[PDB]
């Protein structure tokens, strides 16, 4: 699982 | 319920899992990331320390690591029409964490109220919860209360988004855990309930 912060 | 005996023990924790870069960089911000991380539930920290998660604080970026240098170029889910790649991401969660050094408050590449809370959100959703953020009973409550925190058209269509900003409300700072009570009152009683 690999989520970046929210743009 | 926490007391400053158990943030203590928390921050004695993650001194176990993060992981700092070497040479110079602002040491005393990196420290307080960690503090700031510290007032997350003490269960959830162990947990992670049990699954080997690292935490790493970054002096420069994201895809200067090796680990992530796959990622140079490519568009982040999520970011499509940002404009931009994982080069300009600020920090990541998951299976790992990633994080850059100074970057913390939102707007500083994101719009996250608090860049590590969030991002560890995310590895307790997945590592340690099973992606429970994407259980139907928050999925039920994502439905109604995903679009009460701001930035309503992404929190309030990923609700592993939601399920992490909410996280970070959560545990940030008193201000910010009684506006999500108020805002959130589902989400607020889920995230207590949680962490019985």
């Amino acid at each position: 699982s690999l989520r970046p912060a929210p743009p | 319920h926490m007391d400053s005996t158990t943030i203590q023990q928390n921050k004695d924790t993650l001194s176990q899992i993060v992981v700092f870069p070497t040479g110079n960089y602002d040491k005393n911000e990196a420290n307080a990331m960690v503090n700031r991380l510290a007032n997350i539930d003490g269960k959830y920290l162990n947990a992670l320390k049990q699954n080997n998660l690292k935490i790493k604080l970054l002096s420069g970026k994201l895809t200067d690591e090796k680990e992530y240098a796959y990622l140079k170029g490519v568009v982040p889910k999520g970011w499509e029409g940002t404009g931009k790649t994982w080069d300009d991401v600020p920090g990541l969660g998951g299976s790992t964490v990633a994080l850059r050094i100074g970057f913390s408050n939102k707007g500083k590449g994101h719009d996250a109220i608090n860049l590590e809370l969030h991002a560890t959100a995310h590895a307790i959703d997945h590592i340690v919860l099973n992606d429970i953020s994407k259980s139907a009973q928050f999925k039920q409550i994502f439905a109604k209360e995903g679009r009460s925190l701001g930035n309503v058209n992404f929190l309030g269509v990923y609700p592993e988004e939601f399920f992490a900003e909410s996280f970070a409300y959560y545990y940030l700072n008193q201000d910010t855990n009684s506006k999500l009570k108020s805002a959130c009152p589902q989400t607020y009683s889920f995230l207590q309930n949680l962490a019985k």
